[PDB]
């Protein structure tokens, strides 16, 4: 029977992990034009209590040197880890979701994207056995748990965005080397 | 004849397939997403006649489904396909075209045909990626002249005798998966005696 | 009292922030990041090496997704603190090597058809994946005012179509990280004269 290539395979877990960041970006900038002044924004920042994410839990690299010293196993993981830390999440967003003007901002259709791309990584793992040792640290699953309102909201959008900026970097890294022609 | 003929996915979320037994005993769906163990058509109804609808739970794109009719436990026709390579989209909705200019000679005219989009891509978006493929010709030439595939729903016509009718169809596809949709309705383009 | 214009980081690997002159007291800049944190501030690693006014942290003192904070001092007070992250702030360069070609002529003579293309900022890297990048050109007749824009362009050539031949055309593009806002500069002009 057919084998779908990993060139599709790569193509459209793209569509869905773009998607994905696109939403979590154009759904977080709305609610942050609106709702917080920069005043706020970086006493967010600057304070713990309203800065750190559930998802750094996992050790994911931080610029391209280390990125790029991550072997393709390693990559996917840590991406396949940050999709399954969004499963519930998202619920929580949904209040901000609804009021949202971004077609497609929904927790129902958010959860489906993530639901699909969460199976897209699974299938790239069974095909790319590209050397690593599976071993300890990543390959401990810790799906990253998530224990005012408005800024608990804003947080919760700020890591969206990001983990799915890191999805989305992660991914592109392994089409570039696995599947060659993609990037160039 | 007992025999498969299509499977379609309309944006690339869900599919369908069709056959003939029209008269020409109970026919019957069978499928399997490959990973022996057979399930049973899902919905043998919303798509009709002789048909399966296979909705967005049932349909993956990962993996590779093989199905078998089975005609009263014999199996007639079966086959393997992957929902991508089964991607057929809907034509374009909503044709028209303006009148850009015509020569000094007042022998040819250039006009513009747009389009839009059909209604499950605008739905979709970062799913379903369009191209389009535009041909026209003379209301009485026989072979239809075809445009390079365009990504845009807009695209100049040139060249076209201001007193000759004319017909364009445009029809679309996935970039690069699947095959071409049927075409459009077809516009029937006029050029004015100026 | 000088006060901070802009921080950017052009291919999400360096970056740097730029001040104005308001006092002449010292100006200093004074950086921290949460990779300890608000209270392990540490001043500007290279004053020189992004021109006058600026701070430029290399490819050694960036980090993408960790949230940095800065401020700025003359003669040792805050004029302006500032905090963001990097992955926030990037606007990448201008697309280099803008050309041009004939696609079509219409037989009528007054309108052409041209292929624009273009090459990515030398410094991004779209080869292995640390960026994607997406561009948007914009036309005009040299004698218009209203600049026709393009829908994102994701890949570097363009057809741009009904050019009139009569006429001359510049075009200018930047390109943009995909999911993000910024744009950088645009691109050189490039003034096509049909024939």
């Amino acid at each position: 029977f057919p084998t779908i290539p990993l060139s599709r395979l790569f193509d459209n877990a793209m569509l869905r992990a773009h998607r994905l960041h696109q939403l979590a970006f154009d759904t977080y900038q709305e609610f942050e034009e609106a709702y917080i002044p920069k005043e706020q924004k970086y006493s967010f920042l600057q304070n713990p209590q309203t800065s750190l994410c559930f998802s750094e839990s996992i050790p994911t690299p931080s610029n391209r040197e280390e990125t790029q010293q991550k072997s393709n196993l390693e990559l996917l993981r840590i991406s396949l880890l940050l999709i399954q830390s969004w499963l519930e999440p998202v619920q929580f967003l949904r209040s901000v979701f609804a009021n949202s003007l971004v077609y497609g901002a929904s927790d129902s259709n958010v959860y489906d994207l993530l639901k699909d791309l969460e199976e897209g990584i699974q299938t790239l793992m069974g095909r790319l056995e590209d050397g690593s040792p599976r071993t300890g640290q990543i390959f401990k699953q810790t799906y990253s748990k998530f224990d005012d309102a408005l800024l608990k909201n804003y947080g919760l959008l700020y890591c969206f965005r990001k983990d799915m900026d890191k999805v989305e970097t992660f991914l592109r890294i392994v089409q570039c080397r696995s599947v060659e022609g993609s990037c160039g | 004849e007992p025999k498969f003929t299509k499977c379609r996915s309309p944006e690339r979320e869900t599919f369908s397939c069709h056959w003939t037994d029209e008269v020409h005993g109970p026919i019957q769906l069978f499928y399997t997403r490959r990973n022996q163990e057979w399930k049973e058509c899902p919905d043998y109804v919303s798509a009709g006649e002789n048909s399966c609808y296979f909705n967005s739970s049932f349909t993956s794109i990962w993996i590779p489904y093989c199905i078998k009719l089975t005609s009263n436990g014999g199996t007639v026709d079966e086959k393997c396909f992957s929902v991508d390579e089964i991607v057929q989209p809907d034509p374009p909705i909503a044709l028209n075209w303006t009148l850009l200019n015509v020569s000094l000679t007042g022998i040819h005219a250039d006009i513009q045909v747009r389009w839009e989009a059909p209604r499950n891509a605008d739905i979709q978006k970062g799913w379903m990626v369009l191209e389009y493929e535009l041909q026209y010709k003379e209301v009485n030439e026989t072979k239809w002249k075809m445009m390079d595939p365009i990504l845009t729903t807009s695209v100049p016509v040139y060249s076209l005798k201001v007193d000759k009718e004319y017909e364009v169809r445009v029809r679309s596809k996935q970039r690069n998966s699947g095959n071409y949709g049927e075409f459009s309705e077809v516009l029937y383009v006029t050029l004015p005696q100026m």
